[PDB]
């Protein structure tokens, strides 16, 4: 008769990130709150968000 | 004038290992979309 298979209700995903971890999006939550006088700006290049 | 007795062995094959094949686990093991197309061929795996 016909067979059977274990029910695959789980999944596993692993993958090495190509670009390095950015970890710069926390710049908006620093302790030095800027002002409209200076309003310092930081550029993001080669990052992942 | 003088004689002796010699020996000799011989092997004759008689049996063979029995192999069974299933289509439900070969082409369409655990995929439902595979079984839909396999049923189109009809009585093709029942002959095997």
């Amino acid at each position: 008769l016909s067979g059977f298979t274990v029910k695959p209700v789980a999944t596993v995903y692993r993958r090495i990130p190509n670009l390095p971890d950015c970890d710069i999006d926390n710049w908006l939550n620093n302790v030095s709150v800027p002002s409209p006088l200076n309003w310092e700006r930081r550029i993001f290049s080669n990052c992942n968000f | 004038t003088n004689f002796t007795i010699a020996g000799h062995e011989e092997f004759i094959q008689t049996s063979s290992p029995k192999v069974t094949i299933d289509c439900s686990a070969f082409v369409c093991s655990n995929y439902a979309a595979c079984h839909d197309l396999l049923s189109e061929y009809g009585t093709f795996c029942d002959n095997i």
